[PDB]
């Protein structure tokens, strides 16, 4: 299990609510999200061609 | 050995009679000895399901007889709840059949994912299927192989009855066989009614009413009319199933009185379903 | 049950050694009738703060929050399903929600916004949701509530999607081509080395899913 860098919360050991979390500006969310692991499967615009 | 090497299917299917060109796309599956492909009409870009049947498998007059009957019957059909026939043609090696595509597959696949569906969903699928069967019987066609697997679904989740391989207008082995066929009392439209009975049971219970591990016990259960509707099914549906599955074809309902049974006139009956229903229960 | 049945199906195909055959006929194991209804098209691992956000193939979206609740938005951008800690599922709209869901709704929209590039019947849309996931350096694994397990391989941008209900495995290659195979047919006709090793890998991933809970 050491390969696991991240996983879903185990309800038993997880925080019980998200009251502790501050909601950011969308801009900061977007910037930080770019530096997070993600896949957006961008398929590029062919501009009608 | 005892078979010729299979001929390869052209990349473009041409109907010389109408000069139409269908680009053969992806494999959709193989049903019996036919293979089906997504085909695209290269002038209009309409997409269809192309059933490709090798002539090598049509050699005896009985097999050609069969194919030609399936085709004559099916082309004579035009109904929102029957798979649309859009034409047929042939080269030296194949008979190509152009069908309305049903991209959401079949009620069998739905059965495998969902098992027992909710009663409203059952209402919806059975109503649509029955309107289909009504049309067929009004045109003197007995389908004779109604099953989950030939109740097709389109992208709007409308049901299309297909696979007219055993159909006749007034055989091989049907999925759900009626007792009268087995007893060899000959048979009539009531046969279709029996199958709908088996389909309704299956949609509500989550498993087939008769079929078991061994084929011969299935047969016995069918002759003896031996099946049981589980207690958690409600009475109204249970009574409908019993009527549909009656040992005596003369005592099963007409297709015409199916939609007026209390199972259809009571209870929530959604008129449309979302595609989400293909995999999990709906909102309700 | 989903994972258990999946594990057993994978053990069986893998134990038949489908690539170790003189002549592989992979194409005979194809079963397009078993094509998945939904898969995960996009995802964002923001689990250091909020949770994991994702988009399904029908453009609905979801987030698994770090408190083990889930909020799902349909394609219409309005209808939501919410799954609380005790797995109770509630239906609501984004116009009308409990004030306790207020932060989650905002977070959800953000994910949705970041990932983006109504006939009769649509109102009955209910979606499967993300039950568990884990990520390693080379792959992510995603388990939905309908039993589907999806494995994205990061190196070659490929995917496997496994369903224990259809007994099927879909491979999505670099060129984004979907191929769906019946695993009992893979057992009979064989598959290539590359697929076979991905099936072994999948059995390993699925074991890791069962071991976290």
């Amino acid at each position: 299990l050491d390969d696991l860098v991240a996983e879903s919360p185990r309800k038993e050991f997880a925080r019980i609510n998200m009251d502790g979390i501050a909601v950011p500006d969308e801009r900061e969310f977007d910037i930080e999200a770019d530096m997070r692991p993600h896949e957006l499967e961008q398929e590029s615009d062919t501009f009608g061609a | 050995p005892k078979s010729a090497p299979l001929k390869e299917i052209p990349d473009v299917l041409v109907d010389p009679r109408t000069m139409k060109r269908y680009m053969r796309g992806r494999f959709l599956g193989k049903g019996g000895f036919a293979k089906c492909y997504e085909i695209t009409d290269m002038d209009t870009k309409e997409v269809f399901a192309g059933k490709v049947v090798p002539k090598s498998m049509l050699l005896k007059p009985h097999q050609k007889e069969k194919m030609s009957t399936e085709i004559a019957i099916h082309k004579s059909l035009d109904n929102p709840h029957v798979v649309g026939f859009h034409g047929f043609f042939e080269d030296d090696d194949f008979v190509y059949v152009v069908l309305e595509i049903c991209r959401r597959r079949s009620l069998l696949e739905l059965h495998k994912r969902r098992k027992a569906v909710t009663e409203p969903e059952a209402r919806y699928f059975m109503r649509q299927t029955i309107q289909g069967v009504q049309y067929l019987h009004n045109n003197r066609v007995i389908h004779r192989n109604l099953k989950l697997g030939n109740l097709f679904l389109n992208d709007d989740m409308d049901v299309k009855i297909g696979d007219f391989g055993l159909a006749t207008k007034i055989c091989g082995t049907p999925n759900y066989i009626a007792p009268e066929v087995l007893c060899k009392k000959g048979h009539s439209f009531e046969v279709d009614i029996w199958s709908l009975g088996c389909i309704l049971y299956t949609l509500l219970v989550g498993k087939p009413p008769f079929e078991t591990s061994c084929l011969k016990e299935t047969y016995i259960r069918i002759k003896k009319n031996e099946y049981s509707v589980p207690r958690h099914i409600n009475p109204v549906a249970s009574a409908l199933i019993r009527r549909m599955l009656h040992a005596d074809p003369t005592l099963r309902p007409s297709v015409a009185e199916l939609l007026t049974d209390e199972f259809f006139t009571s209870g929530y009956a959604p008129m449309r379903l979302p595609t989400s229903c293909l995999t999990v229960p709906p909102r309700f | 049950t989903h994972l258990t049945d999946m594990l057993q199906q994978l053990a069986v195909v893998n134990a038949a050694k489908p690539s170790d055959r003189g002549f592989i006929r992979q194409e005979e194991a194809e079963d397009p009738a078993c094509i998945p209804v939904f898969w995960i098209s996009k995802w964002v691992d923001y689990s250091d703060k909020y949770g994991l956000g994702y988009q399904l193939s029908d453009n609905s979206v979801g987030v698994l929050f770090n408190d083990s609740t889930r909020l799902i938005m349909c394609a219409d951008g309005d209808s939501l399903q919410y799954i609380d800690r005790n797995s109770l599922e509630s239906y609501l709209s984004v116009r009308s929600y409990p004030s306790a869901l207020s932060k989650k709704i905002t977070l959800l929209k953000y994910f949705r916004n970041y990932m983006s590039e109504p006939r009769e019947g649509d109102e009955l849309t209910r979606l499967p949701y993300l039950r568990h996931w884990f990520r390693t350096k080379s792959a992510i694994v995603l388990h939905l509530s309908n039993g589907t397990v999806q494995i994205n391989f990061f190196q070659d941008h490929t995917k496997l999607i496994l369903c224990p209900l259809m007994g099927a495995v879909t491979y999505i290659n670099e060129k984004r081509e979907f191929y769906t195979y019946k695993m009992t047919l893979i057992e009979e006709f064989g598959c290539c080395k590359e697929l076979a090793s991905r099936l072994r890998y999948a059995r390993n991933m699925v074991e890791k899913l069962m071991a976290c809970k």
